[PDB]
């Protein structure tokens, strides 16, 4: 139903897209005969010849012709942009599901590939409407405000879509129980797996990606440490995007905690969020984004009580991705939580 | 300190997004995605303009602030819709559309809704440096945005200083738009045009979000700060929140049509037309009725009824050329002369443009050199041969090769073609009735139907009348034309060996001879003057003088003769079609006393017997011989006859004439300004006010006339060629269009093939028709026959339609029946011929040297073997390298 039409208009970006790269490649040639018939009309000082007429008429119906290409360029920018407003909330709506159904698709994987294909190909078309002009401009024609405005338009929107696709598929989870996320111990391993989920990439280089933890420490008691001992990155060299996309697992990294409130052992609050270098046909934009709230153990009895604490906000917490949890939430109604425990012995054994 | 202010504060130091999702946010619009697709594909109905304020003036107008009235002065009219829309108004009388125009802006367009005489829609003037002039509705739309706006308010001053300058009249009322009206200086300014001349200001509803445009109307009463301030309370309630959306609303229309205006109508002798009337009217009286709107103001409007689709601009393109010539694509003189019309909006265009047009009578003074010149002149010509007759078999075997091949007919039987139509014995039979008829003294079948054709670059994009209205007589008639006066058009009765002025006869290549031996005169330069609309400029009194040659004719062969001129020239008719409502192209029937048709083939004996009049005329007062002192009733019919039994030959030895064209060289340089009488006449010229002396041309190697400038060129032995030549790109553009009788591939293909010979004959000296010409000679098959029509003037011999060899064909006509070639040994490689120098042809619009006619001028065969496959493979070629 919904896949259906965002790729219709996924065709129909490809429609357009290739008949303007096709109207474009022939007003530079138009531009070409002109710059020739004023080139050696001028040349040559050995009136109204009607060659006045005529390289007239040729600027005149040039003229004409830049404003037509610039009108269907904005009747193409009306219609991505509103492709790209009414394609965010699936990404934030199955982010919703995609991570309140973690207790125990690549659709947007193509649909990123696609459009980052469209825009950054819109792009570096758009970057030498100057080229056409460069040559010789000479006129009081829109040249500049299209360019510019319309470079600056779309720049803003890649940069926007940008900001919001990288996300986490994979939260972390125990090695030792692969039923129980959003636990470890002291020494737990980093059980994640996220991906630049926008499948282009500069052949350049074997870019990477690095974490970034906590990066303000709360009121209420900003805890008491730990230190990665196992690394924190991979690399992906272009090659691999290109064969198996653009994943970017930092699972089984282990940590060690440093030495020397009612809230206690599984109240405490440690979000890692990910620094990502990212840059495009030039365009440099860093991203980062963080991740749900992570309880830390160091006992097999906090398994219990952990685990009913991650019920007792996962579905007693709206605008969840904050520090500094547990303070006061209300208490649990179970009209969903005994479906939810349905879930968990009633997918064990009856 | 205001409050408007703050958009240029806000809007300007915030981003992108907010701008446009703003300027979108909440406004009152139109649906109009329709008619910019709907109106682009061409339909001239539709009854709204491609504009936007249209349904401003709706609002407004209907809303009661504004009641036009009379006499419209439009301005920064742009597409002009406004003016379409005050068109509507049931007390316009007339529509002044004046506006800029040129690179940069927004030239008008030609949609005929309701209301199609009353514009007159006027580009190119620019009103920086424009005289006030009355009217009874003032409008003014210039309105440019800046971001600092005081800058802005520099330009509101300006156009306040143009209409407070202007409004001086005190007209009626007015619709004045004002950028910036928010400061107190706006209030200064408006107050004593408050209290002499009142209006004030309404915010219109459906204007922009991002822009506080409001229009300084004729009706808004209020104390201005009132409305300002509370519009201007509009204004802070209409800036921000949450994002508001659209509203739309359904478009203007009205339909088209043409609305009725006065007539200066003649009444005309109806014992001459009536019977005709009686035809039609009586063949068609169910369906018969009288038009009260009917767009007519100088012809004679007597009634209409239905008519069916008839006609089409859809004529196509030769996909052959375009096939062999990769950069006249890019160019848009090649599309610029594409595709005419013969559709019912383009004859009520082309004849509100340039045919519905009142001449003022001259003076008797002038008329009568009319006739001393004029009878004289047909005694001259009186003195050397004595008018005959001709006949039919002249008339069949005339047809037989070329002559016009227009088949359309108006009796009931309405065939394919003329070269067959001529193998019936009913027309025989019919067109003897006419005999009957005229040679007693009636008329039935003297009934013209013209054709508008003119040549536009692109659809509905201001031009009036490139190429001329054509006008067609029935060819039964076309024969008593014939018979009666077309020996003229035989037996050369005007051409230089008899007349000694005109050069018919003789086509078009050996004229740079005739004028190359008019260098030899002495005195003045080449002087070429050009006449606008010739035709539509030839009053009564040129064709009521056009009838002395009924003094020497035969008896009853005066009677037919001078019968058909009272019958077809003196008076005349034509049913026309034109748009109307619903698609209904109802046709009227149409009458005038006064102008020539130009589809006749005895009209070269009127035009060029006629300025052969007018400059004998104008050469006469070249010498000073006459003075406009000599105007009203006569000085001395001696002075004439002495300086004509003197003079007038000997004068007439020297230029060349054909058509309406003209060349002359006179003894003295006294002839660029001997101009008033020939304005009593009313031959006024081209690119040249009413009384500006006119220019000569010294030198005579780029003279123009009959659209050519010719060159002289020499021999590797040294040998002297005058060869004609044109512009490169109008007749490259020429061999692009496919007539709408070409269907095939063959027909598409011979006449292709037709070009290529007569290129190949003429216009050899050039580089790029040459690789074109040998190129295309490659591709079409050598069994096959060119045929078709190249060319339109009479000028084209058909000489290179024949299937030989065209070596003997130019060895022929350019080195064999040449006079002014002496020595004629035999040409042997044309590929040995030489060329026009390099410079002097990129003069004439050549692209030697650029990159893409080097490009696939380096691989040919390839692209013609493109269309060797695309025409079959059974055929018989010839390499041309
Ligand atoms: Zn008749
Ligand atoms: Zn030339």
């Amino acid at each position: 139903s919904q896949q259906h039409e965002i790729e219709s208009r996924i065709l129909d970006l490809r429609a357009m897209m290739e008949k303007l790269v096709k109207s474009i490649s022939q007003l530079k040639d138009q531009q070409d005969v002109f710059c020739f018939r004023y080139k050696i009309q001028a040349k040559g000082k050995t009136h109204q010849t009607k060659e006045q007429k005529i390289l007239q008429e040729t600027l005149n119906e040039l003229d004409k012709r830049r404003k037509e290409v610039l009108d269907a360029s904005k009747a193409l920018l009306g219609r991505l942009t509103t492709l790209i407003e009414l394609l965010l909330p699936k990404l934030e709506e199955w982010k919703a599901q995609q991570q309140k159904a973690c207790i125990r698709l690549e659709q947007l994987e193509t649909w990123f590939t696609a459009g980052a294909k469209l825009l950054f190909h819109l792009r570096q078309l758009l970057k030498e409407l100057k080229g056409l002009s460069c040559l010789v401009s000479y006129q009081d024609d829109p040249l500049t405000k299209g360019v510019d405005l319309r470079n600056a338009q779309v720049t803003e929107l890649l940069q926007r879509l940008l900001h919001r696709a990288f996300v986490v598929e994979t939260q972390p989870c125990m090695p030792q129980t692969p039923h129980r996320p959003l636990i470890l111990k002291t020494g737990s391993k980093f059980t994640v797996r996220t991906r630049l989920l926008v499948r282009l990439q500069e052949g350049n280089e074997s870019l990477t990606v690095e974490v970034s933890i906590d990066r303000n420490p709360p009121q209420l008691q900003g805890f008491r440490k730990f230190n990665i001992l196992t690394s924190n990155q991979k690399t992906l060299t272009p090659e691999k995007g290109q064969s198996q996309g653009l994943i970017w697992d930092f699972g089984y990294l282990t940590l060690v905690e440093q030495r020397s409130g009612p809230l206690g052992v599984t109240e405490e609050l440690h979000i890692i969020s990910f620094t990502v270098k990212y840059t495009y046909q030039g365009l440099k934009q860093e991203l980062k984004t963080d991740t749900l709230p992570v309880v830390i153990i160091s006992n097999m009895n906090q398994l219990s009580i952990a685990w009913a604490s991650v019920l007792w906000f996962n579905l007693l917490s709206p605008n969840l991705q904050n520090q500094q949890f547990f303070s006061n939430p209300p208490k649990a109604p179970w009209s969903l939580l005994g479906p939810a425990l349905s879930w968990q012995f009633s997918s064990y054994v009856g | 300190e205001t409050l408007g202010e703050k958009w240029k504060a806000r809007l300007n130091q915030m981003s992108a997004l907010e701008f446009y999702s703003y300027k979108k946010s909440g406004i009152t619009e139109v649906c109009r995605e329709e008619a910019r697709r709907a109106l682009k594909d061409g339909v001239a109905t539709g009854g709204h303009a491609v504009s936007r304020g249209s349904a401003k003036l709706r609002w407004l107008v209907e809303r009661g602030y504004l009641q036009p009235y009379g006499k419209v002065v439009d301005l920064g009219c742009g597409r002009g819709g406004w003016s379409y829309y005050a068109a509507t108004i049931r007390k316009v009388q007339e529509v002044r559309g004046y506006t800029k125009g040129g690179p940069g802006h927004e030239e008008p367009m030609l949609v005929q809704s309701y209301g199609w005489n009353i514009v007159r829609l006027k580009s190119g003037v620019d009103v920086f440096h424009m005289a006030a002039e009355p009217c009874d509705t003032l409008l003014c739309d210039i309105g440019e945005s800046s971001s600092s706006p005081e800058v802005e308010e520099t330009r509101t001053l300006r156009v306040l200083s143009m209409v407070g300058d202007w409004l001086e009249k005190r007209p009626g009322a007015f619709c004045i738009k004002v950028l910036c009206p928010y400061t107190s200086t706006m209030m200064e300014t408006m107050e004593r045009l408050q209290r002499r001349h009142g209006g004030g200001l309404v915010r219109v509803p459906l204007s922009r979000n991002s822009t506080h445009e409001m229009y300084w109307v004729s009706g808004a009463k209020s104390n201005i700060i009132k409305s300002v301030s509370t519009t201007s309370q509009l204004l802070l309630g209409r800036m921000d929140g949450p994002r508001r959306p659209v509203k739309y609303e359904e478009d203007v229309n009205l339909g088209s049509g043409t609305r009725a205006v006065a007539s200066c109508a003649e009444a005309p002798n109806m014992k001459i037309i009536g019977r005709r009337i009686e035809r039609i009217r009586n063949e068609h009286a169910e369906t018969w009725f009288l038009d009260e709107n009917h767009p007519y103001r100088t012809w004679a409007y007597h009634g209409s009824y239905e008519a069916p689709t008839q006609g089409s601009a859809s004529s196509l393109v030769n996909g052959v050329v375009r096939l062999l010539s990769k950069p006249w694509d890019v160019v848009t003189g090649v599309t610029g002369i594409a595709m005419t019309d013969t559709t019912p909006y383009g004859q009520q265009r082309v004849f509100k443009e340039k045919v519905d047009t009142r001449v003022p009578d001259p003076q008797e003074g002038t008329r009568q050199v009319m006739n001393i010149v004029s009878s004289w002149l047909w005694k001259e010509l009186g003195k050397r041969k004595r008018p005959r007759v001709c006949t039919k078999e002249e008339f069949i075997n005339k047809v037989r090769s070329n002559a016009a091949l227009g088949a359309i007919f108006e009796e009931e039987k309405e065939w394919k073609t003329a070269v067959e139509a001529v193998n019936d014995p009913r027309f025989w039979a019919l067109v003897d009735r006419e005999r009957e008829h005229h040679l007693r003294g009636e008329c039935h079948s003297c009934v013209y139907n013209m054709m508008g054709k003119r040549e536009k670059k692109q659809g509905e994009f201001g031009k009036a009348k490139g190429s001329r209205a054509i006008w067609y007589m029935w060819l039964g008639a076309r024969f008593l034309e014939f018979e009666a006066l077309g020996f003229l058009n035989e037996d050369h009765w005007m051409g230089r060996e008899n007349s000694g002025g005109g050069v018919e006869g003789l086509g078009l290549q050996r004229l740079g001879y005739i004028l190359e031996e008019m260098n030899r005169a002495p005195g003045g330069k080449m002087y070429a003057d050009d006449t606008a609309g010739w035709d539509t400029r030839i009053s009564k009194f040129d064709l009521e003088n056009e009838a002395l040659i009924t003094n020497q004719m035969e008896e009853g062969h005066r009677t037919l003769a001078l019968a058909v001129i009272k019958y077809t020239y003196q008076n005349k008719v034509v049913k026309v079609l034109r748009p109307a409502e619903g698609g209904k192209t109802v046709m009227d029937i149409i009458s005038r006393q006064d102008q020539r048709g130009s589809g006749q083939v005895v009209t070269y004996a009127l035009n060029t017997f006629t300025n052969l009049v007018v400059q004998l005329i104008r050469n006469m007062e070249a010498e000073e011989v006459l003075e406009m002192q000599d105007l009203w009733l006569l000085r001395k019919p001696e002075k004439v006859t002495r300086w004509l039994q003197s003079n007038g030959w000997d004068r007439l030895k020297r230029m060349a004439v054909s058509g309406d064209d003209c060349v002359v060289k006179p003894i003295d340089d006294r002839f660029a300004h001997a101009l008033r009488f020939l304005n009593d006449m009313g031959k006024v010229r081209k690119d040249t006010q009413e009384w500006k002396p006119s220019t000569g041309w010294s030198n005579w190697e780029e003279v123009p006339f009959c659209s050519h400038h010719f060159n002289k060129l020499y021999l590797k032995d040294g040998r002297s060629i005058v060869v004609p030549c044109r512009h490169q790109d109008e007749l490259i553009g020429r061999a692009r269009v496919s007539p709408g009788a070409g269907w095939s591939i063959r027909e598409t293909a011979c006449l292709a093939k037709s070009y290529a010979q007569m290129w190949q004959l003429l216009y050899f000296h050039r580089r790029d028709l040459r690789l074109m010409a040998n190129a295309i000679c490659s591709a079409v098959p050598v069994d096959w026959v060119p045929t078709g029509r190249t060319t339109w003037s009479i000028h084209g011999k058909g000489e290179w339609m024949t299937t030989e060899d065209m070596l003997m064909v130019w060895n022929r006509v350019w080195i064999e029946e040449n006079d002014h070639m002496e020595d004629k040994t035999p040409v042997t490689k044309w590929t040995d011929i030489p060329y026009l120098g390099k410079r002097e042809d990129l003069w004439c619009g050549s692209l030697i040297g650029h990159r893409p006619r080097t490009t696939w001028a380096e691989n040919i065969k390839d692209t013609v073997n493109m269309v060797r496959r695309i025409i079959g493979d059974e055929e018989k070629y010839m390499d041309y390298l």
